[PDB]
């Protein structure tokens, strides 16, 4: 009971018509709520590329290169799964 | 609440019997007399069940038959305002993290980390305990 | 004893058995009904599917009432 | 009044507690789960832009298909802003029904488009793909309120 | 006359609907699901360690594992699979179904049970963190005997991390046991008298009593060991009774620990059998009495693991071991009677239940052979014991846990697991398990004890070790079908829109919507027997339920 | 918002109507105390097995137990137990103030017990006996110091519950919290009675 | 997820102790609405206004 409902009038400014929708992000119109999927996929691929090229260096062991290969592989697998699902329409 | 108490009474009886027989058969017929490890463990698990069963028996004597203890009890008999059941709370995970910090400080002998973990544990237990009592901020 | 032989055994016998059992089981008709052929008559009971897409304002059924179907158009087709 | 033929009992409140034998399923819909999921996507987020509850009725709608389509639309939770596509493959008959809320939003023009897409798909020999195509076409036709 | 339902339910759910709940969730069902998922992840980790050990053991030489690496492997594998997969997943199943089975809205102390889950998870993480240390995890076996565990022997930080991680996990388990005893004692349906609640809740209550009896001893022993390591506290100095002190304390813990690992899944199987047999659990009162006797005797026969120490009252513990073997036989015959003369349908849950019966029977034969000190002397601390306890465990917490998952997955998901995948998974698991662990009886009978990284080519047990490796990799592949089934059936998979996806259910968790409502119930039936849901769904049967009951 | 959806006078009430049904907080704390009894059982087993293995003089020559500082601390712990019980007696009523007074004096006496135990530890270590020093020293220090950690946890519970009583209206839920804290303190003093009898009297 | 927590608080209201309904065994959280209550028990859902919710 000890509270009063708030009325917030904030200036809005893209119009949010395209991108994310309030059903997915309930505060879509209250601030930045959408990162394009393309930038996320490109960043994941670049992270995998960095991990792979990081095998290039002044280290004699190979456990390190194996961990780098595994992490790059899992990153690329996640990116591929997301991209394939979105291409097919989030199926399987 | 007779059955609950009676269960622990039966467990107490068995554990007392086991402790007594182990002590008697280990004080004699053993290479070093009473083991003092199994015997004490049996005695104090008898005490465990004794504490629980004594509390349950006191409660059962003090308590009139609940529907939960009553056969032929209709569901509507148990209807009513059940007590408070702590809703969503993030203090348990913080308590766990603080205890993990203290635990690593114990394992890795880092007295500073042990002290920090103890402080975190106290703070998080305070948060958990006071979560549903912290009055509104008065400004 | 014959490192190559037993390594191949431990690597293959699991895989071979897995493939055999997958053929045995995964190649069996499932409990899901077979797809309804267009030629065959519609035997299933009437189906109505809805989106649950738009917000319903209140959740509680009470106070929703039955104002009207208020039909706003129509269309038809014969395949 | 009668519960399911076996193993379903009316509980204290309105809700019915039903059961099935261990082997069989419950939904029993005669379509692959993948195509049911695709149609669900078409109805759920393939329609959010429409902001009009989209419904599909595969059952048989006999007699005057229009009136029974109206009656079926009455079964939709929000028939006023709702677009229902009811197809009877026994009668080879499609119908589409809307309410007073979806008026002037492009629903009328998308009516023949959705019906034509469904009919083309059905004659090509696939009910579900026709349903999904009609839902997509009508949803894209209806601008949000 | 027809309802507007969706073509297919939500698969994944709207974005960001789970993370904050997992962090903050107080509901017992979601916490039980997290228990199941995390415990299965730890099972995968421990099984990977097992496959490493087995690949090394297929060869007389040290192909890729150093002696201490292999020792850390079996140590952390045993500890992960006992204290970090099984003792948590018993409480995972508890949180999952026990509040439902007694007609309760939630657990007694929901914040306490969430704390128990998190304490467990982070204790497991810190215990596993021994591997990342340069020295590695704990070298000393799961048992962690005294003089080998002091600072002088095994001075590594992995040992200390193991000690404290087991301590934290034990605190979590103690909190869970307190919570479950309080829930069963206090929270219970208006008609659910103590003697008509399901066998699973009886088993969980007795298991929690055993948890409180045992785990505090583990905490005391581990804290004493930590004091010995970090302070030179002479607690377990062999010149004191230190070695036998630790033996007695740790086994007084662990033996009740194996029985808390077993009893909950005995309860799961006791729930499985009646529903797929279409008849009541045979000798319900007999099952509860057998569970009570099992716990009572387990608390006091701890020292049959110390037959070869030459320092225990062997006749006393052998007699108690036989006395506790008898109640397990009573329970086994109750299960068989429950299966007896019913319209048996072998879906994946009861396939796993029957597999439990088959494997656990041989495990118990091995146990009764081991109970005799004269026999244990030869077969002690050997691969015969490995085969014994792997049969009993893998039967009681892998086959039984798989049965429980395949049983309550619909009641916790609203979706049915694929049955054909269940068939494939069960048969792969059965074949692989029997191939990997059957030969180990002969392997350990002929001289080859446990905890050997390698063995001489001139020695025997080489073909049998590679047979065991074929079996272990059969199990490894067998795990893939189940993981795929769960992953593709949580979000996809045959929706179940009604209670009792496994018809002819009972035990009152099938009186509520198949995805149980928050607070588990919108309606409670007339609780009048041990099978409220069976009576509700089949009212006509109620009279029969009372007519033939006494005939036996 | 008109009056309330749940007609409860406090955001938190007793987890059960204790008049007719068991109070889950009390049951849970009793169960947990019974488990901590087994923890102290492990400690006692350590001490006793060490006792069996001494050459007839269980307190080594360097160690000599000081009853002068040992009897007063056990007496003060018994007094703190009694004052905690009167604090409970106040708690069952609406008198949050009496509960606070009794629990404050109980906290002061428990703190005095802790300081006395620390002083006795300082005297003991200064006169030889020490955890790395000897088996008796180590078992004695382990047992008594784990009990001291339990006492310090009880002091933490006392202060936390007094703060909780400050921050909200005294309700049957806070009365239950006070009762369970009293149960814990009674368990602590009982295990101390046992530890003092075994360490100092029985020896 | 925090946004969804706020939205569900607005839709349903704060949470409290549990009650077993009289006729049947229904368990309900006994929420507490923050705004006007509909003719029946459930309240009109409040619209998020960018401020913290209780
Ligand atoms: C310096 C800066 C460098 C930064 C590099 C650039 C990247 C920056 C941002 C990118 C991160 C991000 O947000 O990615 C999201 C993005 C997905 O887009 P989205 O729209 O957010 O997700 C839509 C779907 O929901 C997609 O998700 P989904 O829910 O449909 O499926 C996820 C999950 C479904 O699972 C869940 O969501 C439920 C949680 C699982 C249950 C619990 C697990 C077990 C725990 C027990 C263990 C205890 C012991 O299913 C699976 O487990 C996958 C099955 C097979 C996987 C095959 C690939 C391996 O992922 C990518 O495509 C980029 C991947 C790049 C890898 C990043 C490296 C670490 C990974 C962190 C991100 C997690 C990936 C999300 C899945
Ligand atoms: C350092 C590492 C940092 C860890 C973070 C790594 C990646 C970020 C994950 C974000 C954290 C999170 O919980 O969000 C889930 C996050 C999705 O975000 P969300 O808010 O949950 O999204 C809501 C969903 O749209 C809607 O969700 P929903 O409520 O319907 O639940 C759907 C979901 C989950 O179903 C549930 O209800 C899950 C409940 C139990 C799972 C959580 C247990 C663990 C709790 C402890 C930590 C939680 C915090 O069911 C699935 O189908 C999941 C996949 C199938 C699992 C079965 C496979 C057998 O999941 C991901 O996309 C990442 C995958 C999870 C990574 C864990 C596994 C990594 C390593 C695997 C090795 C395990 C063995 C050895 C260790
Ligand atoms: C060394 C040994 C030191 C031992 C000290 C522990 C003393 C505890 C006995 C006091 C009685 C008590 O807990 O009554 C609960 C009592 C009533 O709670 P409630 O909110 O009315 O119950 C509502 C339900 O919880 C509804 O929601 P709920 O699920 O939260 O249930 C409440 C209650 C559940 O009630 C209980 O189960 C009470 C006792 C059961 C488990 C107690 C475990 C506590 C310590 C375990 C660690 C092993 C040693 O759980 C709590 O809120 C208790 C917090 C426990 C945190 C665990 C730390 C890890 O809460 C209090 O007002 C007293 C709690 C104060 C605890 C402070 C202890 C801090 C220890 C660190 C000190 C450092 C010294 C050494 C270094
Ligand atoms: C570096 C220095 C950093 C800054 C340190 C500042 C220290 C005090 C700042 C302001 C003091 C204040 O507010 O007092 C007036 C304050 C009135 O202000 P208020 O607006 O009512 O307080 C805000 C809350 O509403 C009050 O909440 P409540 O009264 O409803 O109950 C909640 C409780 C919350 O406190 C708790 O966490 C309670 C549980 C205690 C945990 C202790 C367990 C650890 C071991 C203890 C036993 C084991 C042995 O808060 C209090 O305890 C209030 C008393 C003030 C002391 C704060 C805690 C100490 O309290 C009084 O009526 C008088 C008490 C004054 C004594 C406090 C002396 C402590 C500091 C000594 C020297 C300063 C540090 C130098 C180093
Ligand atoms: C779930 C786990 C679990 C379960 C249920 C059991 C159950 C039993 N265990 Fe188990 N045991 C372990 C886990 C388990 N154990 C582990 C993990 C070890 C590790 C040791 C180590 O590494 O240190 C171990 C070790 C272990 C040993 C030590 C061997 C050695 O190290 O030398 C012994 C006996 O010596 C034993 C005996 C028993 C007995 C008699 C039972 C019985 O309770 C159950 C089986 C017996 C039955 C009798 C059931 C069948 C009954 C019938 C068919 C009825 C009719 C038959 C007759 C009347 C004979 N166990
Ligand atoms: C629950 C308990 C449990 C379970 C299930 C198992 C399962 C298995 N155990 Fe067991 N084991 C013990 C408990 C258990 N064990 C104990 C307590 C000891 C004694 C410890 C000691 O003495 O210290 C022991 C000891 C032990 C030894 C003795 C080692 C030695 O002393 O030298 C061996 C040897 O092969 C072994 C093998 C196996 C195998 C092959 C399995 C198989 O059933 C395992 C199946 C494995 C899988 C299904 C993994 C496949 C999964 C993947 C490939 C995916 C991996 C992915 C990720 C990790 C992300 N175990
Ligand atoms: C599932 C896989 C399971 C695989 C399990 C296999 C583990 C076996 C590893 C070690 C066993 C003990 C041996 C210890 C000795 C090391 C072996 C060796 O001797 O090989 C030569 C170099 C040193 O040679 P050098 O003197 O420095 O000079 C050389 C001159 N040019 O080490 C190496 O190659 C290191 C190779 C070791 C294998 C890789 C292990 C890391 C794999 C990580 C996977 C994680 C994936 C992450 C996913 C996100
Ligand atoms: C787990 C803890 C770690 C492992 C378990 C330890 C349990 C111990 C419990 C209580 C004992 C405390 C009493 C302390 C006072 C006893 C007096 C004594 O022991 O003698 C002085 C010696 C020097 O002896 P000296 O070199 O020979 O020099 C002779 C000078 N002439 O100090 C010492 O080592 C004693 C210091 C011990 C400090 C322990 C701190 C405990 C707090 C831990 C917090 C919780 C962690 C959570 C983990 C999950």
């Amino acid at each position: 009971m000890s509270s009063t409902q708030d009325r917030s009038q904030l200036d809005p400014e893209v119009e949010r018509h395209t991108g994310v929708d309030v059903e997915d992000v309930p505060s879509a119109e209250w601030g930045w709520s959408h990162m394009p999927i393309g930038v996320m996929h490109i960043g994941g691929l670049l992270s995998a590329a960095f991990l792979l090229v990081m095998m290039r260096g002044n280290h004699v062991g190979h456990v390190e290169d194996w961990f780098l290969i595994g992490f790059a592989a899992v990153i690329v697998a996640l990116v591929g799964r997301n991209w394939w699902l979105r291409r097919r329409g989030w199926i399987r | 609440m007779h059955i609950e108490a009676r269960l622990f009474e039966i467990l107490t009886a068995f554990f007392a019997l086991a402790a007594v027989v182990y002590a008697v058969l280990t004080a004699m017929f053993a290479t070093g007399g009473v083991e003092w490890a199994g015997t004490t463990a049996l005695v104090l698990t008898t005490g465990l069940t004794l504490i629980t069963g004594t509390f349950f028996r006191f409660v059962a004597r003090r308590l009139d038959t609940r529907p939960e203890d009553y056969e032929d009890a209709e569901i509507s008999d148990g209807a009513g305002e059940l007590g408070f059941f702590a809703p969503h709370s993030w203090w348990p995970i913080l308590i766990s993290l603080s205890f993990s910090t203290a635990a690593v400080g114990a394992a890795l002998w880092l007295p500073w980390l042990i002290a920090a973990g103890v402080a975190f544990v106290i703070t998080s237990v305070c948060g958990l305990v006071f979560e549903y009592y912290w009055g509104p901020e008065k400004h | 004893m014959s490192t190559a032989l037993t390594h191949g055994l431990i690597g293959g016998v699991p895989l071979v058995l897995f493939a055999v059992l997958a053929l045995i089981f995964l190649t069996r008709k499932g409990p899901h009904p077979d797809t309804y052929k267009m030629s065959d008559p519609w035997t299933h009971a009437p189906i109505l599917w809805a989106a649950e897409e738009p917000r319903e304002h209140g959740h509680g059924g009470h106070g929703h009432d039955s104002h009207g179907v208020v039909i706003g158009g129509g269309a038809s087709g014969k395949w | 009044e009668l519960d399911l033929p076996y193993g379903s009992a009316l509980t204290s409140s309105g809700r019915i507690s039903a059961v099935t034998e261990p082997g069989e399923l419950s939904v029993h819909y005669p379509f692959p789960t993948m195509d049911l999921v695709v149609l669900d996507d078409a109805l759920k987020y393939g329609s959010r832009a429409a902001k009009a509850r989209f419904a599909v009725y595969i059952g048989p709608l006999g007699a005057d298909t229009a009136a029974t389509a109206r009656e079926i639309l009455a079964n939709v939770p929000t028939p006023e802003n709702a677009v229902l596509l009811a197809v009877s493959p026994d009668q080879r008959a499609i119908e589409v029904v809307y309410g007073a809320d979806v008026k002037g939003r492009g629903i009328e023009s998308a009516a023949p488009l959705g019906v034509s897409a469904a009919a083309a798909s059905f004659k090509e020999g696939n009910l579900i793909d026709g349903l999904i195509s009609a839902v997509r076409v009508m949803s894209a036709g209806v601008s949000p309120a | 006359e027809l309802e507007a339902r969706r073509p297919f339910p939500e698969r994944m759910g709207p974005k960001g609907n789970l993370i904050y709940k997992l962090i903050t969730t107080t509901d017992h069902k979601l916490i039980g699901i997290m228990y199941c998922v995390v415990c299965f992840a730890f099972f995968l980790v421990g099984g990977l360690m097992a496959l490493f050990m087995r690949t090394e053991l297929a060869m007389p030489g040290l192909q890729f594992l150093s002696n201490e690496q292999f020792n850390q492997l079996f140590t952390m594998h045993g500890t992960v699979m006992l204290l970090f997969y099984a003792t948590p997943i018993v409480f995972g199943f508890a949180n999952l179904v026990l509040p439902l089975q007694i007609g309760a809205p939630d657990v007694a102390f929901p914040r306490l049970n969430a704390l128990s889950f998190w304490l467990f998870l982070f204790g497991a993480l810190i215990a596993i963190a021994g591997f990342i240390t340069p020295g590695g995890a704990a070298d000393f076996g799961w048992t962690a005997y005294s003089p080998l565990t002091d600072a002088i022997h095994s001075p590594g930080a992995g040992g200390d991390l193991w000690i404290m991680g087991l301590a934290v996990g034990g605190l979590g388990t103690i909190l869970g046991g307190v919570n479950m005893i309080t829930t069963v004692v206090c929270m219970r349906a208006p008609g659910m008298t103590m003697f008509r609640m399901p066998i699973f809740t009886w088993n969980i209550l007795v298991t929690s009593i055993l948890v409180l009896i045992a785990f505090p001893i583990l905490t005391a022993a581990l804290f004493g060991l930590a004091a010995d390591r970090h302070l030179g506290a002479h607690i377990y100095d062999p010149a004191n009774g230190g070695v036998l002190l630790w033996q007695h304390l740790f086994w007084f813990f662990g033996h009740p620990e194996v029985y808390i690992i077993a009893l909950p899944f005995f309860g799961i199987v006791s729930e499985i059998f009646p529903v797929f047999s279409r008849k009541p659990i045979f000798g319900y009162t007999t099952l509860i009495y057998a569970t009570l006797a099992i716990a009572a005797l387990s608390v006091a026969v701890w020292a049959h693991h110390m037959y070869a120490t030459g320092a225990v009252l062997l006749p006393f513990f052998s007699f108690m071991t036989f006395l506790i073997a008898v109640p397990t036989g009573i329970k086994f015959f109750n299960w068989i009677g429950t299966m007896w003369k019913g319209q048996l349908t072998f879906e994946t849950p009861m396939l796993f239940s029957v597999g439990f019966l088959i494997t656990f029977l041989l495990g118990g034969l091995s146990g009764v052979l081991l109970a005799s000190p004269p026999l244990d002397f030869h077969v002690t601390d050997s691969y015969f014991v490995i085969a014994h306890f792997h049969y009993v465990l893998f039967g009681t917490i892998v086959f039984a846990t798989y049965a429980g998952i395949y049983f309550w997955f619909p009641k916790m998901t609203g979706r049915l697991l694929d049955e054909r995948l269940g068939k494939l998974h069960f048969w792969l698991t059965f074949i692989g398990f029997h191939t990997t662990f059957l030969v180990q009886h002969w392997l350990g009978d002929e001289g080859m004890p446990r905890r050997y990284a390698d063995y001489l080519p001139t020695d025997g047990f080489t073909t049998l070790n590679v047979i065991s490796t074929v079996g272990a990799f059969i199990l490894g592949v067998s795990m893939l079908p189940f993981v795929w089934n769960v992953f593709k059936s949580w979000r996809y998979g045959e929706p179940v829109t009604v209670d009792d996806p496994w018809g002819y259910g009972n035990s009152l968790e099938w009186a509520t919507s198949c995805p149980p409502p928050r607070h588990n119930f919108t309606e409670l039936p007339r609780i009048r027997s041990e099978r409220p849901a069976f009576e509700l769904h089949y009212p006509h049967m109620v009279e029969r339920m009372r007519a033939e009951a006494h005939v036996g | 918002m008109t009056s309330a959806v749940g007609t409860s006078g406090t955001a938190i009430t007793s987890r059960v109507h204790s008049l007719n049904r068991p109070n889950m907080v009390s049951v849970g704390t009793i169960v947990w105390l019974s488990s901590e009894l087994m923890f102290f059982a492990g400690l006692f087993a350590m001490y006793f097995t060490a006792r069996a293995q001494a050459g007839g003089a269980w307190p080594p020559e360097p160690t000599e137990l000081n009853l002068a500082l040992a009897v007063p601390v056990t007496l003060v712990l018994i007094a703190s137990s009694f004052t905690c019980q009167m604090g409970v007696f106040a708690a069952e009523r609406g008198d949050v103030f009496g509960l606070r007074r009794w629990y404050v004096i109980t906290f002061l006496m428990g703190l005095f017990f802790v300081l006395g135990q620390g002083y006795e530890y300082i005297h003991l270590v200064e006169h030889g006996t020490t955890i790395p020093g000897s088996a008796y020293g180590s078992v004695f220090y382990l047992a008594t110091g784990f009990h001291g950690l339990h006492v310090i946890g009880g002091l933490v519970a006392f202060v936390l519950l007094l703060a909780r009583t400050k921050m909200s209206k005294f309700t049957p839920a806070q009365a239950t919290a006070a009762i369970v804290v009293s149960y814990y303190w009674h368990f602590v003093d009982i295990v101390w009675i046992a530890l003092f009898a075994t360490i100092y009297f029985v020896r | 997820s925090l946004q969804r927590s706020d939205r569900e608080v607005l839709e349903h209201g704060v949470e409290t102790g549990i009650i077993k309904r009289l006729p049947h065994g229904a368990y309900v959280e006994l929420h507490q609405p923050l705004g006007p209550v509909d003719e029946h028990g459930h309240p009109i859902p409040l619209e998020y206004a960018g401020a913290p919710l209780p």
